[PDB]
RNA sequence: AUCGAGAGGA
């Protein structure tokens, strides 16, 4: 991306469906979001269990 | 207070070598330095050495 | 108002600190290290811009026009030279974080004019 | 940085106490055992290690 | 000339193929180890100081040159023979080579009576050797030659064999050195703190860190520097004064490059005022010398201490020689300058997670850290041994002085245990380095060899280091990461990612002084204003006037394979006028296609030469030499404008960029080894791709071709591995086609009888009868008979009931005379495979036989006998157990869809199509919608097309030539419903199912997790010695833990007797006798019925108390602490 | 809570020996308006001047006049710290606090700092931000 | 949705965009883009549902 | 057998 690109593509809007398939940038941004979910799931457990 | 043997079991090992427990080793340390200190305080010993 | 710069002694090259001469009632700039003195031409000793009305154009440098990652535009020609293309970018600095204001730089070599719409 | 120092005169460990009189810009180091005393100028950046330093330096200089 | 779009999709993959023909997948491991052996050991040996020892005569003992021979093994006789890696695996040897060092010891006593004695090739130690490295016996061998040594040609190497165990070094993340990083801690006494972990390039010493901080909020900012070996902070201006820059102007010349800037100036001012008291170098050196050496030191020595710290200890990368203080002053002023820009907000705080800021510590540099420590310790011992002889005045023999066990045993221990450090400092050492190589399946081995690790600590609950940073793109797999407690901390290399091995900067520096560069001691600071700084490996070396054509020249040198090697990073920050050049090791980078004006440099001539790569020896490395490809590191990507595909270069109605500099070879190379297996991963939810990347490593297959000769502790081999019908173009390089880990199964996604609900599957019993997902489980048992001393000796021999004491009731008839079972003998649980008897001090020998791990029921596959390193008998027995899939075995597709077998139906019970095709597996439709694994469905449809067409489907992630419509149109040409649905008939009744079921071929995986290895039960088994409670584990016949949360649940239930049963009756019932007066456990003698408390001197008031044994143990351990827990029964 | 920094545009210290002939040219009107009338002796006044430029709109946002600010200054520091100021009509909202009875150029900075940060013109301390809205729920 | 986000991006670039109460200009732009794109996602979801 | 470490599973 160009510098200072606040457009939807650049900042992680996946304009495709799962049937259409994600583009490589959409794939990476989606992996980032899913990683957030995985970290939350793996980090909340200790602190909720305590 | 020395605890009994059940608090610090000497577990036997695949052969005959009887491994002692951490408490037993530590009581060994306390005993050796206690005996050694005892003979120093009984005898003439430097106040800083006794300390 | 404008800021005030540090000035140095001319004997030991250490900074001159302010002080006041009561028997001329005039500002002086004297060195604590040696015993040099100067008469001020400012009369202002300290300036704080809480608002920070900084012209970020001064912080830009023309060399940024060489950046392949910056966006370029043909819609804002240069007022200096008439070059047709120009790079643009945002403020991206502390106290410029507010306001997405675009700054433009001419891509003509040796012109390097900078401006803002 | 330790505040109690071995005295260069009587070699008694941690027998030297340092007093920083900042209002007069003077540090006074005194041995409790042999009662040797030394006074040096100090600055706001100075520390008891610096006063003991000036004392050791004064001793070595005077002993030349 | 130009590659057109219609050809691109194979031009690119041709390029990718060439890369993997040149490099492979474990290139980073081999290159790191090669650099370590070629350089790092010699550098470490030469960087050690000569040990000058004298009483008189004196000796220096230079070390000057190293020789690492081939790995050899010495027998008891001692004849050296070349030891082959498979022999090391079988005999539990360490695949190591001897390191010899030339030593020069010159006698100097008096009167110019000098004479040198050189000991050529003094055996200094043994270095374990990475397999397939340059110094490995498998180096350069053909596939013939490897097979003919019993080695798998597909084995990547990249690991060590220590004591027969395959150990893999995990790359360790660390925060890059010699770079200034400004951060701001929200909760601290500093608004801003800049640091540099300076480290001299040649690893003479560990990195020394300097901090230049900003005191928290006259009350103006105050800047202090935390120098090494100096007890207390120091104001920066006194550090500058200590470098001889006394005038306040001279100091600011180094700190502030433009005096016209008021705002910098006013910020610095408090520090000038704070150091106003000290005005001259000797007082500054005094002031610094006071903090550090001793409370009482003579002034001359204090000054010498402060000098020594400043030129050596502070900023070693700038320089350690004398008369460098101008360099030091400029770099220190640059650090302060950076702090000021961060404090003023002109420049952003550095990011800890940017991989431009991080370095990967690979096998080479890690072994260098060990070798540095161990060679230091060895030299210390040489000094001591020589010293006692010189004290007595007698001559000392150097061979006797050198105890080679330090290098040998240190490297062996640290690679064997993973505790990275000295064996004595077993708690300060950091574990997890050097793990046991995963040999479950080939993908697990590759991934483990490409594994990276972020040592933040799993206990840390801050998500920031665990987040997938933007800068991981192309360097680290976005998907492959453990989903447990280490999520995002353990990472994996992307496929074309290459970690730089390190290089010498001297060619670059020499070239820079040709060109328009000016040294830093040679300039006046006034020039630094509009000039551009030049850093090399962190080190501000000079300035330049036209950075643009400098960058053009340097880039075009590196693209020519001139003095600048390919792995050298060259970043031009334009807004700030720095040019940062990096040659060090640990920089992760990746190859990219260079772009002309708007045009790939890669023309059709390159693709043509690459097509005949096997004839004209035109390889990848010529592609790099042609200036068509470039390795770009994370930090240089910040200055790069990437085209995702050459279609981005194409002039558009509205041009996005129009100034691209590089292009992706293929975006699918952002994935790693295990994620490159997933078909259509861009049609799945990303957590599903992560779960598959984890589960592909538990999938069965053929983990290695030479499995028949390996005596692995555990091994699973699938009977009938199949290559997937639907594959990605990356698997051609993972060798998945050659060692696949699954079977193409006819999957129907249906609700059939309810036995596949909630992540479960219904398998075809008939297919399982035909060998579907059948596997063989190999388990190896070790044993050795130790003759450690005449007191007691073990020996393999068929025990006898009359001489052996600890003989179990199990029969030993399956053993032979030699005490070893024979191959082909069927063995059930608790059977004996090795009859070992140990001589006593049921007489004169006790049974210590090896039994099978209980409840296995295999057949002895083979028995190997040899001698271990010390050389007693050593036996390995591999037992073989056929695992037929059954209810409870875990299976998975390549899309995170895991599930156990719920039930198995025969072919007549399964639903069938009009042409009598029954599914091999039926999975529940409810596993799809929440999971959004549309890649599973697209793979099923593509696989139906592929099987009907005679293809292998292309499921490469980002491929616009393959979408669902075009697959459906293809499938409708073979007489099938275009969406993959079919009319099925109920197997039980033969009626059509009202819903048409989605059925087709999908690649499934059988995972290591079989129910027969998990089922466990206990009823009054063995107990633990300390607390008389059930053991832990299936293997120990242990009990299940009724934990605190089960106690809490049963308290909520109100089930007090059940709670007492679980926590008292079923765990550790016990009785004690308590004195009624003092409540302390008394002495009971139930045989003679005499009961007394020595404390109270009573023998009539004693009570029986029924308590848990753990509670009696607790109360006794509390008396051990002088606590009196008195059980008052009244 | 609103401190003087939140409503201040820029502060500066001058050396003004005379109030009658000020260093700055645009502040000469109201200063000579203040001084001829001897409510507050010229001799008492110190050479060192503190000039603070308030921005108009921040004053209006809290509906704050220089009168309230000057009252708060003269209350926090008593008569020890004289303050003067023009009307709320000039294009620049300015007020001058030169001291009137570690050197005064340093002292006046400590005063300036302490004024800008911890002098409370309005509101309740440790209530930083407030948002008014209509609850839809 | 993209072409609306472009509209908003030019307004912000030309200083045609004024903050809303309780937010900085960055945060208002981010709100305004996120609420364009959530409207897009909801509307496309509705279309798929129907 | 004990201790530690590591890798995994839910
Ligand atoms: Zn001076
Ligand atoms: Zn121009
Ligand atoms: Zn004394
Ligand atoms: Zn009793």
């Amino acid at each position: 991306f160009i510098k200072d690109d606040y457009g939807p593509e650049s900042r992680g809007f996946v304009e495709n469906s799962y049937l259409a398939g994600l583009t490589p940038t959409e794939f990476f941004f989606h992996a980032m979001g899913g990683r957030e979910g995985l970290i939350d799931t793996a980090v909340k457990t200790a602190e909720t269990g305590y | 207070p020395v605890p009994p043997l059940s608090v610090r079991p000497a577990v036997v090992m695949q052969g005959s070598a009887r491994n002692q427990d951490d408490l037993t080793h530590k009581l060994a340390d306390i005993v050796k330095i206690n005996n050694q200190l005892r003979r120093n305080e009984q005898n003439g010993a430097a106040a800083h050495v006794i300390a | 108002p404008g800021f005030v710069g540090i000035r140095f002694c001319q004997e030991c090259n250490n900074m001159l600190y302010p002080k006041e001469d009561k028997e001329n009632r005039i500002l002086l700039y004297a060195c604590r290290n040696c015993d040099y003195q100067q008469e001020a031409d400012n009369s202002c000793i300290y300036v704080n811009k809480i608002t920070h009305e900084v012209d970020e154009l001064t912080q830009i440098i023309a060399d940024v026009s060489q950046d392949p990652t910056l966006p370029r535009t043909e819609d804002h020609p240069c007022q200096k030279c008439g070059h047709k293309e120009a790079v643009f970018f945002q403020s991206h600095s502390a106290r410029a974080e507010d306001a997405m204001r675009l700054y433009y730089v001419c891509t003509a070599p040796h012109c390097g004019h900078r401006w803002t719409e | 940085l330790e505040t109690q120092f071995t005295c260069p005169f009587c070699n008694h460990e941690k027998s030297c106490d340092v007093k920083m009189d900042r209002a007069r810009n003077t540090g006074v180091i005194s041995c409790t055992v042999c009662l040797e005393e030394f006074q040096t100028p100090i600055t706001y950046l100075s520390e008891p290690v610096d006063v003991y330093s000036d004392w050791i330096d004064a001793c070595e200089a005077a002993n030349q | 000339d130009e590659i057109t779009p219609d050809l691109w999709q194979e031009a690119c993959w041709i390029v990718i193929s060439s890369y993997f023909d040149e490099k492979g997948l474990v290139r980073q491991q081999l290159d790191s180890f090669d650099e370590f052996i070629q350089m790092s050991v010699q550098r470490i040996v030469e960087d050690a100081p000569p040990i000058d020892l004298q009483a008189p005569p004196r000796y220096l003992l230079k070390f000057e040159q190293i020789y690492l021979s081939k790995p050899t093994h010495w027998e008891r006789d001692g004849a050296p023979s070349p030891m082959m890696p498979n022999e090391a695996r079988l005999r539990n040897l360490t695949y190591s080579a001897p390191l010899y060092v030339d030593i020069t010891k010159t006698v100097i006593k008096e009167g110019e009576e000098q004479l040198q004695t050189q000991h050529q090739k003094t055996f200094i130690g043994k270095i374990p050797i990475m397999l397939r490295s340059t110094y490995c016996l498998l180096n350069g061998l053909t596939d013939r030659d490897l097979c003919e040594l019993n080695e798998c040609p597909l084995d990547p190497g990249g690991y060590f064999i220590i004591n027969g165990s395959e150990k893999v070094l995990i790359a360790q993340e660390k925060m890059a050195t010699n770079t200034v990083y400004v951060f701001a801690k929200k909760d601290s006494k500093y608004a801003y703190t800049g640091e540099c972990r300076s480290c001299l390039e040649n690893s003479s010493r560990p990195t020394s860190t300097i901090w230049v901080s900003m005191l928290a909020r006259a009350i103006g900012q105050r800047i202090v520097a935390t120098l090494p070996y100096i007890k207390q902070e120091v104001p920066i201006i006194i550090v500058f004064r200590a470098l001889g820059f006394v005038s306040d102007r001279d100091i600011l010349e180094h700190i502030i490059y433009d005096f016209e800037d008021p705002e910098m100036m006013e910020m610095v001012k408090p520090s000038l005022d704070e150091a106003f008291v000290i005005q001259e170098q000797n007082v500054a050196l005094n002031f610094i010398g006071s903090r550090g050496a001793k409370p009482g030191v003579t002034k001359e020595k204090r000054i010498k201490y402060a000098k020594e710290v400043l030129q050596k200890e502070m900023l070693p990368h700038v320089g350690v020689s004398d008369f460098c203080e101008t360099k030091k002053a400029y770099f220190l002023g640059y650090m302060v300058h950076r702090l000021l820009l961060a404090a003023l907000g002109r420049r952003e705080l550095d990011d800890r997670d940017h991989y431009g800021n991080k370095r990967l510590d690979l096998a080479g540099p890690l072994l260098a850290f060990l070798f540095r420590g161990m060679f230091k310790n060895l030299l210390k011992e040489v000094r001591i041994y020589a010293q006692k002889f010189i004290d007595r005045g007698k001559d000392f023999n150097l061979e006797l002085a050198i105890k080679t066990r330090i290098i040998s045993d240190g490297l062996k221990y640290s690679l064997a245990t993973g505790n990275w450090g000295d064996q004595k400092k077993a708690h300060q050492a950091r574990a997890g380095v050097s793990q046991v190589l995963n040999r479950l399946t080939f993908a697990s081995t590759l991934s483990h060899l490409r594994r990276l690790n972020s040592p933040i600590g799993r206990d840390g609950k801050l998500a920031k280091p665990r987040q997938l940073h933007n800068t991981l793109w192309g360097m680290v797999c976005p998907a492959e990461t453990p989903e447990g407690h280490a999520v995002g901390l353990v990472k994996n290399l992307a496929l074309m990612a290459y970690i730089s091995v390190g290089s010498q900067p001297s060619p670059i520096l020499e070239f820079l002084e040709e060109w328009s560069m000016e040294n830093l001691e040679e300039i006046s600071p006034a020039a630094i204003a509009d000039a551009t700084k030049i850093f090399v490996n962190g080190c501000w070396v000079g300035i330049h006037k036209d950075p643009e054509q400098l960058m053009n020249t340097l880039r075009k040198l590196r693209r020519q394979m001139d003095i600048i090697v390919s792995e050298v990073s060259m970043i031009r920050d334009i807004r700030e006028r720095e040019i940062r050049i990096y040659t060090d090791a640990g920089r992760i980078c990746r190859p990219l296609l260079i772009v002309e004006k708007q045009k790939l440099l890669l023309k059709k001539r390159h693709i043509d030469q690459l097509k005949e790569r096997e004839y004209n020896n035109y390889s990848w490395q010529d592609l790099v030499a042609s200036g068509v490809v470039e390795y770009i590191d994370t930090l240089e990507e910040e200055t790069v404008m990437l085209a995702m595909t050459p279609d981005d270069l194409q002039e558009k109605e509205v041009a996005y960029c129009s100034t691209y500099t590089h292009c992706e070879i293929h975006p699918s190379m952002i994935l790693g080894v295990c994620a490159s297996i997933i078909p259509f991963p861009d049609h799945n939810q990303s957590p599903r791709n992560t779960y598959q990347s984890a589960m592909g490593k538990q999938a069965m297959g053929v983990y290695i071709t030479n499995f028949h000769v390996r005596m692995d502790t555990l091994a699973h081999v699938l009977y009938y591995p199949q290559k997937p019908l639907v594959t990605t173009r990356s698997m051609e390089y993972l060798r998945f086609r050659e060692l696949p880990a699954g079977i193409n199964s006819i999957v129907a996604i249906a609700s059939y009888t309810g036995y596949n609900q909630e992540d479960s599957v219904i398998m075809n019993r008939s297919a399982v009868d035909r060998g579907f997902f059948r596997s063989v489980f190999y388990r190896s048992y070790k044993e050795q008979e130790s003759k450690k001393g005449f007191d007691q000796e073990e020996v393999f021999e068929k025990p006898t009931r009359e001489t052996c004491q600890g003989m179990r009731h199990a029969i030993y008839d399956k053993l032979d005379d030699d005490g070893l079972i024979a191959p082909g003998v069927r063995v059930s649980g608790d059977d004996v495979i090795i009859g070992k008897t140990v001589t006593l001090p049921r007489y004169t020998k006790r049974d210590c036989s090896t039994f099978l791990r209980t409840s296995e029921t295999g057949i002895v596959d083979q028995v190997m006998v040899t001698l271990n390193q010390e050389g007693y008998k050593f036996c390995k027995i591999r037992v073989r157990s056929v695992r037929i899939p059954q209810i409870g075995d875990k299976f998975a597709s390549r899309h995170g869809q895991k599930g156990t077998c719920g039930i198995q139906y025969r072919q007549e019970d399964m639903p069938f199509t009009c042409e009598g095709i029954t599914p091999d597996i039926i999975i529940n439709p409810h596993a799809i919608p929440s999971r959004m694994t549309i890649g599973h469905l697209i793979e099923c449809l593509q696989g139906k097309v592929s099987a009907n067409k005679g293809e292998i489907g292309d499921a490469t992630p980002f491929n616009d030539a393959v979408n669902v419509q075009k697959i459906s149109n293809l499938l409708s040409d073979y007489g099938y419903h275009l969406r993959g649905n079919e009319v099925l008939y109920n197997g039980f009744t033969g009626r059509k199912i009202t819903s048409q079921i989605f059925i087709g071929p999908t690649y499934y995986q059988r995972l290591k997790h079989m129910v027969d290895d998990k089922i466990h039960s206990r009823a009054r088994g063995p107990i633990q010695i300390l607390n008389r409670q059930p053991m832990e584990g299936r293997s120990r016949d242990g009990g299940l833990r009724f934990g605190e949360m089960e106690r809490d649940c049963q308290i909520a239930h109100g089930a007090a007797q059940f709670l007492r049963e679980r926590l008292f009756e079923a765990s550790d019932p016990y009785q004690v006798h308590v004195c009624n007066l003092c409540g302390i456990m008394a002495i009971a003698n139930t045989r003679t019925h005499t009961y007394e408390c020595r404390g109270c001197r009573n023998k009539t008031q004693i009570s029986l108390v029924r308590m848990p044994y753990a509670c009696k143990l607790l109360f006794q351990e509390l008396m051990s602490m002088s606590i009196a827990p008195r059980m008052m029964s009244v | 809570h609103t401190t003087l920094r939140k409503v201040t545009a820029n502060t500066a210290i001058y050396y003004d020996p005379n109030p009658q002939s000020t260093v700055v040219a645009e502040d000469q009107e109201w200063v000579n308006v203040y001084y001829e009338m001897p409510d507050f002796d010229v001799a008492r006044i110190s050479p060192w001047l503190l000039r603070v430029e308030l921005d108009r709109k921040h004053m209006t946002d809290r509906k704050l006049t220089m009168e309230q600010i000057a009252e708060k200054i003269n209350a926090g520091f008593g008569d020890d710290l004289n303050c003067i100021f023009n009307d709320d009509n000039a294009e620049k909202l300015v007020l001058r606090i030169r001291i009137m009875n570690m050197d005064d150029d340093v002292f006046l900075r400590c005063i300036e700092s302490n004024m800008l940060t911890d002098m409370t013109l309005q509101g309740i301390e440790q209530i930083s931000k407030v948002y008014m809205h209509l609850p839809q729920t | 949705a993209k072409q609306d986000v472009i509209e908003v991006i030019e307004k912000a670039h030309n200083n045609e965009l004024e903050p809303t109460p309780g937010n900085t200009l960055r945060q208002t732009f981010e709100n305004q883009v996120n609420r364009i794109l959530n409207d897009a996602r909801d509307k496309t979801g509705s279309s798929a549902q129907k």
